[PDB]
């Protein structure tokens, strides 16, 4: 029963540029492999079949290639919209395997985060939950850090963070961040900060509210 | 042309079965082979059936074997996969899929969750503000596929809707943002426009400073 | 941060492994061009073939033993659409005398500075010359920045409009010949803020200034 690897998790490629995505099956497979392209939110479409032929409608810069046990999609004059995860295939014998999938993202100048906070609603408190959000918005590196301090106290356990995928146009990430805490631990302290580090900061910045303003 | 449509999916007790059907149009369908192919919360893609275009011959890989069958219907031009037997490991998107080898179009999937848990449907709440941002916290649902707009789907710019995490409850949580003119606070109305189908609610909740 | 490549020498004539050398090359990069796979060629040995391809931390090279070394040779022409000469280039290749050379686009050689591959066609990316041969391509390409030069004059609106700055600015990357004063707040006179804001046509101000009101701040 052939398995199909790819051993690249995640590879960075910048606008115009090279990448080439690698799959190794464990059999022989001659040609019978494929590849699909995945964008964030969206079902795996069709790009290459036995293992060099592009369907109709997929564009030139996606290169397929190799036979027997390596094989390569090559995209050429990499576009910021060419993000996503990529999959190759083997359809030599049944059981069809899929590799694990190789996730394409594009570089970018440094792009500092914009940071807002909002405090709990009042239907949400009336109904006992105080949740309070984080937002950082539109940044490149996707490696950040959120600290919630509560009265200059830095909390743990009670947060949780959120991803966006990179953004086609520009290739930008944001997140949320929420602080969840009982109704009664709310409103017993006053100061609800926000503290962000990030490559395109010098210090980390620090945005907060006042419960009750 | 080509087009794939799948329903069925919903959420199951483990042991328990469910039939998913794909309604197929745009092509002959009694021409082709079809399959269908599972997606996993990991994202990793799993084939589980495919079936030759006179349905003679049916293939399944050894984890779904015995529990899974597949068939179609070459007069309604459907596809079907009946699943018994559910595992919490079979929670998955399900795909169906053109042809029997590769697969050269595929459909948007539908939802399957294996689980003991029962549905619970979303709190909305609101996440009030050069630009402004403004959001949307959709909070405490369980099976899975929620869907988040702005104004009917009308405002797109600038609209962030994040990945669903899992709570420590078991129960899901998500938020929505986006942003816009300050200076058009107090003029338009902001309404994000919930879907959680898994419990039939639907929340228009509009979003105002304050 | 780099990356740690094994370059894996094979005579498949022998069908035996001359060498395995470790280099190291930069992170984001998935194809290792074949200046650095002859600059590492074990004695004796010439280069026959590679794809380039970085695989699971291994490049895999075609070497050969007892045979000619000699150059192929490519003039790169770039030009842009309407045949105008951007610049020329000539790279060079040495391998096994009659194998293939394949030059590929960034690895081995790179557009001229400011452009990229041109929207308007399809051509290729990757140029086959033999060893001790040499020939031409033409690469078609358009510039990345769109931008135009634009004249401008800060001008003090609480002071009958005196001149306080101006100059000429680059503005309208994309090229739709319309701009927009975030384009340029970069230049506003330093003790004044900008009150004139929003967009503003290109072309109208390639020889008249376009006069942007500003005020004292505070
Ligand atoms: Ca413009």
């Amino acid at each position: 029963e052939t398995t199909v690897t790819q051993s690249q998790k995640f590879m960075s490629t910048s606008v115009g540029d090279r990448v080439s995505v690698t799959c190794k099956a464990s059999q022989n497979v001659g040609t019978n492999v494929a590849w699909y392209q995945q964008k964030p939110g969206q079902s795996p479409k069709a790009l290459i079949y036995s293992a060099s032929y592009r369907y109709s409608g997929v564009p030139d810069r996606f290169t397929g290639s190799g036979s027997g046990t390596d094989f390569t999609l090559t995209i050429s004059n990499v576009q910021s919209e060419d993000l996503a995860e990529y999959f190759c295939q083997q359809y030599n014998s049944y059981p069809l395997t899929f590799g694990q999938g190789t996730k394409v993202e594009i570089k970018r100048t440094v792009a500092a985060p914009s940071v807002f906070i909002f405090p709990p609603s009042d239907s949400q408190l009336k109904s006992g939950t105080a949740s309070v959000v984080c937002l950082l918005n539109n940044f490149y590196p996707r490696e950040a850090k959120v600290q919630w301090k509560v009265d200059n106290a830095l909390q743990s356990g009670n947060s949780q963070e959120s991803v966006t995928e990179q953004d086609s146009k520009d290739s930008t990430y944001s997140l949320s961040s929420t602080l969840t805490l009982s109704k009664a631990d709310y409103e017993k302290h006053k100061v609800y900060a926000c503290e962000v580090t990030h490559q395109g900061l010098s210090s980390p910045v620090t945005k907060s509210f006042n419960r009750g303003e | 042309e080509v087009k794939l449509e799948e329903s069925g999916g919903d959420l199951v007790k483990p042991g328990g079965s469910l039939k998913l059907s794909c309604a197929a149009s745009g092509f002959t369908f009694s021409s082709y082979g079809m399959s269908w192919v599972r997606q996993t919360p990991d994202k990793r893609l799993e084939w589980v059936a495919t079936i030759s275009s006179g349905g003679s011959y049916t293939y399944y890989p050894d984890s779904v074997k015995g529990r899974f069958t597949i068939s179609r219907d070459n007069a309604k031009n459907t596809l079907y996969l009946q699943m018994s037997s559910l595992k919490s490991e079979d929670t998955a998107m399900y795909y169906c899929a053109r042809r029997g080898f590769y697969f050269d179009y595929w459909g948007q999937g539908t939802t399957l969750t294996v689980s003991s848990a029962s549905t619970k449907g979303p709190s909305v709440f609101p996440l009030a503000p050069g630009t402004a941002a403004l959001g949307c916290l959709v909070k405490d649902y369980f099976p899975e596929p929620v869907t988040v707009s702005w104004n009917s789907g009308a405002l797109t710019s600038g609209v962030h809707t994040f990945p669903a995490v899992l709570q420590s409850s078991g129960l899901y949580s998500l938020s929505s943002v986006v942003t816009v003119p300050s200076s058009s606070l107090g003029t338009q109305t902001y309404i994000c426009n919930v879907n959680h189908k898994p419990s039939n609610t639907k929340v228009d909740k509009k979003v105002e400073p304050k | 941060e780099v990356q740690n490549v094994k370059i894996n020498y094979y005579d498949e004539d022998a069908e035996k492994q001359v060498a395995e050398v470790p280099v190291q090359v930069s992170i984001d990069t998935s194809c290792v061009n074949m200046a650095i796979l002859t600059r590492y060629m074990p004695e004796g040995y010439a280069l026959v073939s590679s794809d380039c391809i970085i695989r699971d931390g291994y490049v895999y090279v075609s070497v050969k033993k007892d045979v000619e070394i000699r150059e192929a040779v490519l003039h790169i022409t770039f030009e842009t659409p309407n045949g105008e000469v951007v610049t020329t280039e000539t790279v060079t290749a040495e391998g096994a005398d009659g194998e293939d050379a394949v030059f590929r686009l960034g690895v081995d050689f790179n557009l001229p500075t400011g452009y990229k591959l041109s929207n308007d066609r399809d051509q290729v990316t990757e140029i086959t010359i033999p060893f001790g041969s040499t020939g031409g391509h033409t690469m078609v390409v358009e510039k990345g920045d769109l931008s135009s030069i634009v004249k401008i004059q800060f001008v003090d609106a609480e002071n009958n409009d005196e001149v306080v700055a101006g100059g000429d600015y680059f503005v309208d990357g994309d090229g739709d010949g319309i701009f927009h004063t975030r384009e340029i707040t970069e230049w506003v006179p330093e003790g004044y803020e900008l009150q004139e804001v929003g967009d503003f046509q290109v072309e109208l101000y390639k020889e008249t200034p376009l006069q942007l009101s500003v005020t004292k701040i505070k």
